DNA sequence: ATATATGTGTATATATACACACAT
DNA sequence: TGTGTGTATATATACACATATATA
């Protein structure tokens, strides 16, 4: 019952439906026009977000814009948000060469498609029976072949898509504290259910057609080596685009977002109470 | 430390009468002739001014509604950025007089973003059909930077659609199509029955129906099977909030309705299936009746023509009709106003030219020697001897490389070509230079 | 559809150490020489660029602002307002480099009014101190139409006193007295031990006192009666409400004090009358002890340099004056930067205005027949391939205000008085030249 | 006790006590520090004032601005302002070379100050007896001087000055808005307490000396008598430097407000609920 | 062992008036 | 009797960053 909150129509069923955060009211004003009406959500946030790390599971249900997210997704604060099933089976894929070890219900990528591998034993394909105890899981993790099925969730988004403004405020300060809040959860950084939708900070306009380039950094290494350029620097996400929001949208560049080993330790640096950790890291 | 006893009387008198005109004539009702309040007029001069140097550029929001106090704006500059923002769109406006990039808003969303971030410049069709910009009256304040009142050429007031609240008086003018109003205007000119134009909503696909001075806003549904229906279409009222929460919310949350979202880029798509406690029955009168009255697919609009006319002074029209033919009567003596201006300025100018050019053809030649002299003995032998004096600033004006060849050439070439556009003022009328002029809008 | 993968380490490295060092250089932390951080180095180029058309003229504070999108500042234009209605306040600023009109804050309401009211333009402090601004260094970035940084005479820094945070680093400095940092600043040129500037409050009638490294600013209160007060004066860090809301109030809840208010012309003025519930120790140590203590009237503070040096790279500095021995030494490579541009620009304009006399002397005495001779092989003629070949075009470009011996001979005046003025530019050093501009600094 | 409320120091207690009453907070910087500091108000009103004619109590008391009113002054809504004593007596004199009928216990103006007939027994001027014959009390009501005096008052403030920015919506929205809910309380009107400070709208300089025009009226009915003017439109009464401001508060221009018999007729034409009036009233 | 504040930055919201034709 | 539109008046609120005093 969010307010501003933009329901997708299969929000709540069995589908690949996204939530695409936002960090204001004006970058989701043509979300609604050019998004997929069957699997694409939205809720504006409000400025940046509140720094959530060490804090216990009752102040980060003050923030509107921390309620608002954990209600909207279903998410709940210290309880597991998926529920996995039985890992008995084991079997082969064999794509693109890699040994890629399977279970009975799995998830395979297809050129970036998600499907279930029990369906696919229907057909022989590659299916080769293989001892237990083969836990390869960084093997199989590294561009997901594996998704252990859901037996049970409570989340009505099967996606957290977060797509802000590419300037460094939205960039360096929305997109790790979103990261650290939604860290909560070390299971959504396992199925790349947390993704970074890219957006152009700077178009520019070389010859008749309009070169795309995301972030600052990556302009600032081609800019003398590009003709004739006029850019336009996008602060908004979603205010200075008319119909480059639909491209976007309609094809969009993701990035899922994947936990290293010792993710703690980077997100106590970045967002901690000690001063001297970034005072140290900022001058290497 | 004064004391002056104020009747309360005399208070309401000034002050309040004072506020009650000033929200009349300054603030709410548009002018007749050019079309806007006295705030995009302010806009429109800002950004045309910002606009010369370059044409296309893009100007951000906050830098046009910024910066319009030194014009004459003695508002906050928050109401002239909602107000810059509100016609540079296309969701609602039928002739748009500013082109702008970023989220303007759409139907769906009838809101346009923080100024921050969009970006406006003057549209081509402000150059298309706002002419004479030059010669537009002169307003009586001296702070007041922009004019008057613009000069367009057919009746923008009647095409995006306006309303406005003042103390006393309220004006509400829907849109009309501009290929209705340029017809309307052509046969006025030449003097005609004048045909009414039609009322056209900007990125609406409906049916609106007039029948007497009341307007009929419609929708459109379909049925797909036997109870799914496809509202491909709503009345122009609504946005995407107030339409799902006003109709479509207080009819599922009853025991009605279960509603589903299609707003394609096409327009607003609310798929809704009925279930079995519904009213609607096999008589097509009946159900179309009850479809168009509880979903609201139908909207009531009645004009209310009030403007300020070239006087200044308010005033009510009964239809858009006379409006037009008003407005048409007052722009043909201003098209004559700028024919008397360019047959003065072209017939000064081929003076200069004329003058330059014997200057060149008697200064090359040896007469008029400029060697071993001064300025005040050159600018007075050039003063006392005739045809020269009155544009006696003209001796330095040509530069040296003008005293060559390939210059006395061009020199009388100017000369000579000037008569033929002092010769063409001098035939063409009011009413062929207008029908001229209105053949350009497309 | 491009699913991608991005590692945590990859984004906290590449985009959280981009915003990091973002708001650690490109914000807060202002420049050791400029004296500004970017959103008022970019209002003071906005105020700069309204003021050369006129610069005696007040600007409303959202056309000061709103303005600097195009120059480059890409963070919204409220930021921008709200720092530059901080640098127009006489209360806050011990050297105010823009002058206001309206109410830009008082010390008892430590809050200026909204840009709707307030106008602010380039004060006189801004030209006295801040030149050679044409030979500034450029930015990196094309759109950063503003230089890197503004070049003043004296550290403008050490000058009003700076608070700035970002992730990992905070400055805070205490502001100076100016006619104490431009002594330093000689002291620095000429060569010598320099004495440390002394900290000065604006508008504040105190004590600052040097303990241990720290700096402690006590307020005044006087004892008019046994049982009355006078408190004269309160430390800086409060106003009127947060003082009385505070310290006063608390108080007053209590049952200690009674308090009369005198917040007028002389600043803060209360006035105490004591109860029988509040102690009133006779010994003067302790009285006077437990009256600072109770009242808030001392306030330590210690500052924090961290500043931005030439090449663009956080420089934290520990004493005091060691930011004048750096600032005096690179400033005089800026100085021998301008000696040494304007000697060429001399150089050039001498010997263009001496092209010019030559030329006219020659064009008026027959040599150059420019009369039956068309323009292309006019400039291809002796006009080019010649002494003045370099700027044949200038010289072709010349109008006839020159072939009178009235101006003839001011050309030739011309010609002879650059080459003096490059006379001037070749004997002098930078220490004489930065010497004489900072006795214009009164 | 409300929050943004410059207190005297002598408010509760028998004096000439102002309340000063702005349309914002921006207008009231420089007033707390060009104040009186012992006989002077204030409080920041938020914009347009809510349209009292017409209004219930209970939602006459619901707008924040007009509740603070009430609760500042000490004024309440239904009950009638301080009451007077008993009177009957006249003593009338020849002040100002004229014969002013006067009680025994009121309050007289010598020149813009205020002195009752009990202090002035004892200064030794002339004293008329005048018997009860006498019944014309409007004659000297209409004007400021010969008030009925106070025997109890439960008003902090003394005073009420309605000190709002003289432009267009200043003096026709906001001001005969606040008169509107003042006139609940006649008793104010007719012992002169409701005043208005002149502030200029237009301080316009020419060669080195100044010209306060408070109306746009006034300077327009003057525009072509100065010589070369440079006009400085002052919107609003934060724009004002502090000499003005300083100027203006203790040199103040007062506007005493005073109700005539039909006062109810020339308020229900332009505050009531019927344009029509309106219509009838701008057209003349 | 916490609380506060200081100044650039990220987004946003609210109460109020005015009128006249639809919808109750 | 009640929202509703568009130009005006005035104002407010959450979050991030660090570090050096006041407080517990
Ligand atoms: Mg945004
Ligand atoms: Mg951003
Ligand atoms: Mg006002
Ligand atoms: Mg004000």
């Amino acid at each position: 019952k969010v307010h501003k909150h933009i329901k997708a129509n299969l929000c709540g069923k069995d589908a690949d439906t996204t939530l695409f955060l936002t960090e204001g009211d004006s970058a989701i004003g043509y979300l609604i026009d050019v998004r997929d009406k069957e699997l694409h959500g939205g809720y504006p946030l409000r400025g940046k977000v509140l720094n959530s790390w060490g804090m216990s599971y009752a102040d980060m249900l003050k923030n509107k814009e921390l309620f608002d997210i954990c209600a909207i997704t279903g998410l709940v604060l210290g309880e597991k948000a998926f529920e996995e099933k039985e890992d008995g089976e084991w079997f082969t894929f064999e794509l693109n060469g890699d040994t890629i070890i399977v279970n009975e219900n799995d998830e395979v990528q297809i050129n970036g498609k998600w499907i279930t591998v029990g369906e696919l034993r229907k057909n022989l394909m590659k299916f080769v029976k293989i001892d237990s105890s083969s836990v390869d899981m960084k093997k199989y993790k590294l561009q997901n072949n594996v998704r252990r099925s859901i037996k049970s969730s409570s989340m009505n988004y099967a996606n957290v898509a977060i797509m802000t403004d590419a300037d460094h405020d939205g960039l360096g300060s929305i997109y790790p504290s979103l990261l650290g809040f939604f860290s909560n959860w070390p299971e959504l950084f396992e199925q790349g259910r947390i993704r970074f939708v890219k957006t152009p900070v700077i178009i520019a306009q070389v010859g008749k057609k309009q070169e795309w380039f995301y972030t600052v950094a990556e302009y600032e290494s081609a800019k003398d080596a590009l003709p004739k350029h006029s850019i336009r620097y996008i602060k908004g996400l979603g205010s200075l685009e008319k119909s480059e929001y639909r491209e976007m949208i309609q094809n969009p560049v993701y990035d899922v977002v994947k936990l290293p080993e010792n993710w703690k330790e980077l997100f106590e640096m970045l967002m901690g109470d000690n001063a001297d950790l970034r005072k140290e890291w900022m001058s290497q | 430390m004064q004391l002056n006893n104020r009747d309360l009387k005399s208070i309401i008198d000034n002050e309040a009468l004072a506020y009650a005109m000033y929200t009349v004539e300054n603030r709410a009702i548009p002018n007749m002739i050019d079309g806007f309040k006295p705030v995009q007029r302010f806009v429109i001069a800002r950004a045309l001014d910002l606009a010369r140097g370059n044409k296309d550029k893009f100007h951000k929001l906050a830098s046009i509604a910024g910066g319009v106090a030194d014009l004459g704006y003695h508002h906050g500059e928050n109401s002239a950025q909602d107000a810059g923002a509100l016609m540079a769109n296309t969701w609602n406006n039928n002739f748009p007089l500013l082109d702008g990039q970023g989220n303007f808003g759409s139907r769906t969303v009838q809101k346009a973003a923080a100024s921050r971030y969009i970006f406006a410049r003057v549209s081509k069709n402000f150059y298309n059909v706002y002419k004479d910009t030059e010669y537009a009256p002169v307003h009586q304040d001296k702070e007041h930077i922009p004019p008057a009142f613009y000069l367009p050429i057919i009746p923008t007031v009647l095409l995006n659609g306006v309303s406005g609240i003042a103390t006393g008086y309220a004006t509400y003018i829907l849109p009309h199509s501009v290929s209705s109003v340029k017809k309307a205007v052509l046969q006025a000119l030449q003097g005609k029955k004048v045909t009414k134009p039609k009322v056209e909503f900007p990125e609406f696909r409906g049916e609106v129906v007039e029948i007497d001075g009341q307007y009929e806003i419609r929708g459109t549904y379909k049925f797909t099977s036997r109870t799914q229906m496809h509202i491909t279409e709503i009345p122009y009222k609504y946005d995407r909030e107030t339409y799902v929460s006003k109709i479509l919310d207080p009819l599922e949350n009853k025991g009605f309705i279960t509603w589903d979202d299609a707003c394609g880029e096409h327009g607003f798509g609310f798929k809704v299936k009925f279930r079995k406690e519904y009213s609607l029955s096999d008589n097509e009168e009946e159900r179309h009746a009850k479809i168009m009255k509880d979903f609201g697919l139908i909207e009531r609009r009645s004009q209310n023509i009030t403007v300020i006319n070239e006087k200044g002074k308010l005033q009510v029209y009964d239809n858009v009709v006379d409006l037009i033919k008003d407005f048409v009567e007052v722009r043909k003596t201003y098209v004559q106003k700028r024919i008397d201006n360019k047959i003065k300025e072209t017939e000064s100018a081929f003076r200069l030219a004329f003058a330059k050019a014997h200057f060149i053809k008697k200064v090359i030649s040896g007469e008029i020697v400029v060697q071993g002299k001064t300025r005040k003995e050159l600018t007075e032998e050039l003063s006392k001897i005739d045809m020269y004096s009155s544009y006696v600033d003209k001796l330095v004006g040509m530069n040296i490389f003008h005293m060559t060849s390939d210059e006395a050439k061009k020199l009388a070439e100017e000369a000579k070509a000037k008569k033929e556009e002092n010769e063409y003022w001098k035939t063409t009328d009011v009413v062929t230079e207008y029908t001229k002029d209105l053949e350009e809008i497309k």
